[PDB]
C-alpha cells in the first residue's frame, strides 16, 4: 500500500479531484506549499519596490492506494494537472506499512 | 498568470480576471463556490459578491477582452 | 523506526497532544491541511465545501510503541460521527538533531 | 531514493537553501508547520490577557535525494540551520518508491 | 457544528460560540489561551481581542440564555465547551 | 526573539525590527525581496509597503538609536567582561 | 489595421484609434488637423471634436490598452 | 443606364437596379462583394446595407415583375422581329 | 475665397455665396447646372437641391443686401460671380 | 519600359481585371476621373430641375509593362473593355525610365 | 503625340473647357486632386490645411499643337494671385480608342 | 526634367511630405487611388455579409525634379514610405518635356 504525493498548480485542484474521484479515489487530503525553481523569474512588481520570487504558491495533494491502483492514478494525476509550461509540478510515490481510520479502528494494509 | 490569495476565512483564492485597472475578481479554491471583489488599499488589502454577480462581470470583461498607436500618437499630437 | 501521520479534526489537537504526552510522545509536528469529504451561506450567495479544515499530526516512534500510540490517538480523537480521519503509519530510516547532530536508526 | 524533511527555524529558509543550491539540490518544496513543546523559555503577553505558546512556528522542507547524497545533504542543511540554543530542529529520512514530473511524464 | 479561522499572528482559531447575529468568539488552538471577537465588517473580517474574564462571562450569560428559548439540547454542547475551555 | 506573520498574498513574513513602538518592520520570506510597516489598529491589523531603499534608511536608525540603549550597552559590556571576572 | 473614410468636406480620414466597441476616433489627412467621432447608426453614417477632447481620449484608451480565461469560466461557472 | 454612387468606406458604388420607386440597390466597385440599400431622406442621401442572398433575392423578384413590364416586353419584341419586317 | 464640396451623386461642388451663418449655396461643377442649399446639422453635413430660379433669387437678394452693410468690394465679387453663373 | 494608361466605364472593371490577372498583369492602379464632351444622348431629370452632364464618370486604370507586352495587354483591355457604343474611352501608351518597389528597392 | 497635364483651380474648368473646345480640342478627361501649397477654423477646433483642391485636366495633342495649346489654357486658368497651378508636357507613343480601335502614333 | 510617381500608404502622407519638404521638393501634388494585390485578403466582415478586397486605398504623389535629384528624391520618399510589410507600394519615374506656371508663364526644362 502506498501513498502519492502530488504537487501541482493549486487551480488544477478541481480538475485533478474529479479525475481522481472518477478513479474512485475517495480519500485525498491537501495541504499549501511552496515549491523551488522558478521558473519563472519573474519580473514581478506589487508598487514600488520591485521583486523575484523563488518560492511558488503549489498545492501538495496526498493520497493513499492500492499497488495495483498507483500506475493508474499516477497516468489520471498527470493528464488532470499538466498544462505544457515549467512549473507543472512533480509526483512522489512512497510506501505505507498501515492505514487506521479514527471512527471505526478499521485498519489496512495490503502486505504481510 | 497565476495569482492566489489568502482569505482569512475560506483560505487560498484564485484569480479569474482583472476588472481593473486596480480590482482583480477571486474566487474561492476549497469551497464551491464564492466570489470576491479585491482591491488594495489602504492600509489593509480590502469584498464579496453572489455568482449572478460575478458571471455578469466575467462577460463584459470578456467582451472588451477579445477585444502603431503611439507612432500615431506622436504624428498626431506630438 | 516509523512515522505515524494523524488526519484529525483540528479542536482534537488538545486532547491528542495530552494522551500522546502521558505515552511520553515528546517530538510531535503539526500542520494545517484539508481533507477530501462532503459531508451553507456567508451571506448570500450560498455555497458548498468540498475541503475541510484538518489538522495533521507527524510523530516519530520506535517499532514496538506504534500500536500504542495508535490506540491512544483513536481513542483521543474519535468523535463518533463521520469527518473523524485516518492514521498513516509508514517507515523513516533515520532521525537526526539538528542541535546536537544525534542519529536514532534500526 | 530517499526524502529529507528537515523541520528547522523559518529564517533559516534562505542560509539552508543557499547551502542545498551549493549541492545542487534544486527541487525542494516548503510548509509551513508548528512543533511541539515545553520547550523551554515560553510566557509571554499581547497586551492583557498574557498566555503561553506550546507550539512554535516552524518550517517543513522537503527534498528528495539518491541514497549516497544523504549523508552528504544532511550535514550541509544541519551546519546551514543550527544556532546552538533549543528550538533547531530535526531531521526525517525515510524512503520514496518512485519520483514523477507531470510536465514530462520522466520516472526516476 | 466546527468552524475554524485563520489569524495572522497566533494561526487557527476555533469557535467557542456565536452572538451571533454576526459575531461569534473564538480562541487560540496553538496557544492557551486568547480569545478574539470576531465580527464580518465587511469590507474586512473584524478581530478584536478580549481577555479570558471577559470570554468568561460572555460564555456564562450566551449558556443561560440557551436556556431561556434555544434549548437544551444546545444548552449541553455550549455547558460541555464551557467545561472543556474554563474547567 | 523570532515573530512571524501571515500576508495575504505573500504568505509568512520575518520580523527584522521594530518602529518601535508600536510598530515593526517585516519582509518577504518567500519573496527576496519586499517589505512591511505593520501596526494593529486594531479592526484590524494593518500593513504598509515601503521600498527597500526606505527599510534600510530605517533599520540604520534603529540601528543606531539602539546601540545607544542602556541594556544593550549594559549587555555588551558584561559580555566583555564576564569571562576575566569569572571564567 | 490601416482604415480610412472620406468626409464630405475634407475628404479622406485616416483612423486613430478605437474608442469603442461601436465608436472610432478619425483624423484629416489634408488638414491639419481636425478629428472627428466616427460611428454608424442608422441609415447614414454618422461628430467633429476639439483635439484636447481627441488628446484625452487617445489617452485613456492608451492606458486601458497597454493595458486562459475562457478556461476558467468554463471551470468557474459551467 | 450607368449611374455610380460615393460611400464614404467603400468609396465607388455602381447601380444594379431599382426597388423601385423610391430606392435603388447598389454594389461595391472595390470590394467583392457588398450591397447597399440606397435612398434619398433627403436631409440626406441615406445608405443601408444588405447580405448578398437578400439583395440576390431582391433582384430575382425584381427580375420577375421586369420581365412582365409592357416596354420591356414591347421592346423584346419589337426586337424579335424587326429584322424580318424591315431588314 | 474657394470652397469646394463633394456631392455623393454629382461629385464636386463650388461655392456660389454664403447666408450664410451657417448655410451656404453651392452649385454642380461637372453638371450644368444644379443647385444645392448645403448645412452643417451636424451630425451629417445637410444637401438639399433647388431650381435655378429658387437659386437665382437666393443670390439676387444676397447680392442687394451686401449693398445694404457689407459693400462693396463683395458686391462686385457676387455681382461678378452672379454674371457668370446665370449671364 | 511603358506605362498603359486606359480610360474605361467603371463598370467594365471586373471584366478588365480578370482580363489583365490571366495575362499575368499584377500591377495595376486605379483612379476615378470624368470624360469629356458632348456626348451624346445626355439630358436628363434629378428632381426638378432637369440638367446636362458634359463629364462623365469614368475609371482610369495605370499598369507598367514590358514593350514586348504592349501590343497583347491592350488587344486584351480593348476586348474587356469595349460595349459597341459610344464612350467606350481611350487607351494612351506612354514611356517609363525606371519603376521602384518602396518595401524592398528594386529597381526595373 | 504628347500629353498636357494641367493642374488648375477647380472653378476654372469651364472657362478652361471652353478655350479647348474653341481650339477643337474635344477629347480632355478631368480628375480630383489636391496639391501642395499653405498659401482657418470649421467650428472650434481651428485649423490649417496644405494640400488645396486642384482639378487636374489630361489631353493628348500633336507636337505642334502644344505650343498654342499651352497658350489658351494658361490664359483661361490663370488668376493673377497664388495657387493657379502648373502644366507638365510629356511625351506619348500611342493612342488607341477602345469602340473602333484606331491606333494614332508618331 | 522628370517625374516621380509614388503609389504610397495614405498614412505616411505626412512623414513623406516631411522629407521631400526637407530636400527643398515644394511642388507636390496628391491624388486618392486604389491599388491591386492584396496583399492581403482579407478577412473581412463589415456587418453580415462579409467580404474580400482586393483594391486598397492609396496615395499617389506626384511630383517633378531635375534629373541629378531624381536618385536622392527616391531613397528619400522610400526610407519615409516604407514598412516593412507588403502594401508598402511603388515608385515610378518618367520623363517630362516641359513645365509652365499658369500665374506667370514660366517654362522650365533641363533638356534641349
Amino acid at each position: 500500500m502506498k501513498k502519492i504525493e502530488a504537487i501541482i498548480r493549486p487551480f488544477k485542484l478541481d480538475e485533478v479531484k474529479i479525475a481522481l474521484v472518477n478513479a474512485g479515489i475517495v480519500g485525498m487530503t491537501v495541504s499549501e506549499v511552496r515549491g523551488f525553481g522558478r521558473q519563472k523569474g519573474q519580473t514581478e512588481r506589487y508598487r514600488g519596490s520591485e521583486y523575484t520570487v523563488e518560492f511558488l504558491q503549489k498545492l501538495k495533494l496526498e493520497i493513499v492506494v492500492e499497488d495495483a491502483q498507483v500506475d493508474t492514478v499516477i497516468d489520471k494525476i498527470v493528464a488532470a494537472a499538466r498544462t505544457g509550461e515549467i512549473g507543472d509540478g512533480k509526483i512522489f510515490v512512497s510506501p505505507v506499512d498501515q492505514t487506521i481510520r479514527i471512527r471505526t479502528g478499521e485498519k489496512n494494509a495490503d502486505a504481510i | 498568470s497565476e495569482n492566489y490569495l489568502n482569505h482569512p476565512t475560506f483560505g487560498l483564492l484564485y484569480q479569474i480576471c482583472s476588472f481593473g485597472d486596480s480590482k482583480e475578481l477571486f474566487a474561492t479554491l476549497y469551497a464551491q463556490r464564492l466570489f470576491f471583489l479585491v482591491a488594495f488599499d489602504a492600509r489593509g488589502t480590502r469584498e464579496p459578491i453572489g455568482r449572478n454577480e460575478a458571471r455578469m462581470l466575467v462577460d463584459n470583461r470578456l467582451r472588451q477582452l477579445r477585444r502603431q498607436l503611439q507612432q500615431v500618437f506622436k504624428q498626431t499630437f506630438l
